[PDB]
RNA sequence: CACGGACCAAGGAGUCUAACGUCUAUGCGAGUGUUUGGGUGUAAAACCCAUACGCGUAAUGAAAGUGAACGUAGGUUGGGGCCUCGCAAGAGGUGCACAAUCGACCGAUCCUGAUGUCUUCGGAUGGAUUUGAGUAAGAGCAUAGCUGUUGGGACCCGAAAG
């Protein structure tokens, strides 16, 4: 009641919650997703031989 | 053309919050040596003047002397009841007297007078008649109305009356002309 | 007006040297390092 | 304080004397005359932009 | 070029547009005298108790009619008040 | 402004299109009728919000539309007008 | 009169319904009484007049009241009160001439 | 050349503030700013708040004053992206910001001057020149940071005085 919800109205007059800009901050998680997973071409190497 | 060369004056108010404090304390004990009276008196609703600001009302400084006579009661004994009487405010608006009016009335009826001899009934203190007696901005319209439209064109009307009052006197002239012409 | 070194005896005072002039000018190399900056803007600035 | 180091009758002893030209304190017969004044590198003087 | 000129009108009147006028009714009663545009039951709209002097006529109203009451209005914005089916009533 | 997002949608075959604003959508109560259109932006200022929901579309973030359109495919970004600051 | 209810012109201002306010006797602040008439009239008879009033007179009798009442403004200095006195002093001569 | 420097210690000089301004960060956003004050308090804190007010959302004219959609808020050219065809290359479609240009709307200027009228009030309609931080689906308000300008002793010491 003191700082609203979805359904209820904060007691402080015209106030309401700050919003997120990103929905989850786990973005690991976003990068292994199935979409972008099978959206990205093959990733090189971490680690780059030597030659000369 | 000219600068400020010297030096200004500095004003700082590091003792803002114990004023607060100050005036918190002042009020209490106002409110223990005249228990259990309010703090304030009752004061009238008024016009704001000007045309900036006649579109609302606003606390006045005291009812006047007729507003205290139709309410029922005299400016000397209205004084010492609690009521602030401001003598130099004249009334020229029904609206307003007849608010006025009804605020005093409401005022007597809503406050018990202890008599100057007998036992005190038992009675709390409230702070502010202010509170208790709030001034309300006058209704002016109903929220929804019908339509009346007689295609008199407020803007022509504007026009016309802009219209009148810059050829008043010329008019005027030529009606003491035509007066004058046998 | 007599002028007189600020060096020797006549070093660091506030009163009067040996000079027995009624008008005497103490001088000084920071003095002199100044009037040669003096004279050479004035040559300038003209 | 708005008057530390400020409270002091002293002048200059001008230019030409072998000395700096601080403003030193006149007078005689204490340590104090003839020593530096008002400023900020001086002892006892004012602090550069004293705190307001 | 008048020198030292001091003007001497309504000094303050502060100006709307019809694209704004509709922000005077609250957000409760908006939809419904949207959805609903009856001439028998049009929403007065009292733009001086809102804090303005007069009204121009700058943007496009719905065709909802609407009761406004004003102080001074331009032509245009009465013109598209009148073309939608309401009224301005002239006030003081 | 959703103004300027209904504006964009209006254009002959963008109208399911998904409306991309890298930064704050703002609302505007000069329009009267918003289509019903899916946002993806950065910030949605409270009145924006609610009248694309009460339009019937959605409010998402950057994150949801890298998801959703990995490619940004069928998406239209915006930007807003700059010289009015001055 | 009564306000036209719109914002300019003539009459211009709202329309409120109007009340008369008693009129408050400190307007009355100039008005003459019989009693402060009649000792106003036994100091003039014991006291006469001023000379600057003597010269008005005999400008009233001779060069013309236009010329007195500049004379009376001169010394007054305002054409209202050389307007007063001048009739004031044609009161006092028909009073101690005709009647 | 001249000027400063015998030696050591401690002290010793771009600071605070006001008003304007850029840039950046943050909050909210056609709005924005709780702290004059009131409430409250574990008491100079934190917490909460009414009414006003500023700036912004409208300009233009010396002024009286007037005051921003013909239209898919216009056409033309360019244009990040996106869409379609295309295994590849390439062509179309739609066009954000922005730029150039031709128009439209507001105010100002000059002409045409009618529908209506207490006979001279009103300026409908239609033209031409320019002009503006103008309109043409708002961008602002506040706080902080680094800074710039100006005024305050103003980086520090020193000036021929009234």
């Amino acid at each position: 009641q003191v700082w609203g919800s979805e359904t209820v109205a904060s007691s402080k007059v015209g106030y309401t919650l700050p919003s997120h800009i990103i929905s989850t901050s786990d973005v690991t998680r976003i990068i292994n997703s199935s979409e972008i997973q099978s959206a990205i071409r093959p990733a090189g190497q971490a680690t780059q031989k030597r030659t000369h | 053309h000219f600068r400020k060369h010297w030096q200004e004056r500095v004003k700082v108010h590091f003792d803002q919050a114990g004023k607060k404090v100050s005036r918190r304390n002042a009020r209490a004990t106002r409110a223990a040596k005249i228990a259990p009276r309010p703090l304030d008196l009752l004061r009238p609703v008024v016009r704001a003047p000007t045309v900036k600001y006649n579109r609302k009302v606003r606390a006045g400084r005291g009812f006047t002397l007729a507003e205290v006579k139709a309410a029922g009661l005299t400016a000397a004994y209205a004084r010492t009841i609690g009521i602030a009487v401001d003598h130099r405010r004249q009334n020229r608006n029904q609206e307003i007297f007849d608010a006025n009016v009804q605020r005093l009335k409401e005022y007597q009826s809503k406050i018990i007078v202890f008599p100057r001899n007998g036992k005190a009934p038992e009675a709390e203190q409230v702070l502010s008649a202010a509170a208790t007696f709030p001034i309300a901005q006058p209704a002016t319209d109903v929220e929804a109305r019908a339509v009346q439209d007689n295609g008199e064109s407020a803007f022509r009307t504007l026009r016309l009356a802009r219209s009148e009052k810059k050829f008043r006197g010329i008019r005027e002239k030529r009606a003491r002309e035509k007066a004058e012409a046998e | 007006v007599t002028l007189v070194v600020a060096s020797g005896r006549n070093k660091g005072l506030a009163g009067r040297p040996k000079g027995v002039k009624g008008k005497y000018k103490m001088v000084d190399g920071v003095m002199k390092n100044e009037q040669r900056a003096l004279r050479r803007i004035a040559k300038k600035h003209h | 304080s708005e008057k530390a180091g400020h409270q002091t009758s002293a002048e200059s002893w001008g230019t030409g004397r072998a000395v700096a030209r601080i403003p030193r304190v006149g007078g005689g017969g204490t340590g104090r005359s003839g020593q530096g004044a008002f400023g900020n590198m001086c002892r006892g003087g004012r602090m550069f932009a004293p705190t307001k | 070029m008048r020198y030292f000129h001091k003007q001497q009108a309504h000094f303050w009147k502060p100006v709307l547009n019809l694209d704004k006028l509709w922000t005077l009714i609250p957000e409760d009663k908006r939809d419904q005298y949207l959805k609903s545009a009856s001439k028998e039951t049009a929403p007065v709209i009292d733009t001086l108790a809102a804090g303005y002097g007069k009204i121009l006529g700058k943007g496009r109203i719905p065709n909802v009619p609407v009761i406004v009451k004003a102080r001074f209005v331009s032509k245009l914005a009465e013109e598209k008040i009148r073309a939608a089916g309401g009224v301005v009533e002239l006030i003081a | 402004s959703v103004s300027r997002i209904a504006r964009a949608l209006k254009q002959e075959g963008a109208a399911n299109k998904t409306v991309v604003v890298v930064g704050t959508v703002t609302d505007d109560a000069r329009i009267f009728e918003f289509p019903k259109t899916t946002v993806a932006a950065l910030r949605f200022t409270a009145g924006a919000r609610a009248k694309i929901v009460k339009a019937g579309g959605e409010c998402i973030t950057l994150d949801q539309l890298a998801v959703r359109a990995p490619k940004g495919q069928n998406t239209l970004i915006l930007r807003g007008p700059r010289n009015s600051r001055e | 009169t009564v306000k036209t209810g719109i914002a300019i012109g003539l009459n211009k201002g709202k329309k409120v319904t109007s009340m008369t306010p008693a009129p408050k006797i400190s307007y009355k602040k100039g008005a003459a009484s019989n009693r402060t008439k009649f000792v106003r009239s036994l100091v003039r008879e014991i006291a006469g007049l001023s000379p600057y009033e003597r010269r008005l007179i005999d400008l009233i009798r001779n060069s013309g009241e236009k010329r007195a009442r500049k004379v009376a403004k001169k010394r007054l200095g305002s054409f209202t009160r050389a307007k007063a006195k001048v009739e004031e002093m044609n009161n006092i001569i028909a009073a101690s001439r005709r009647h």
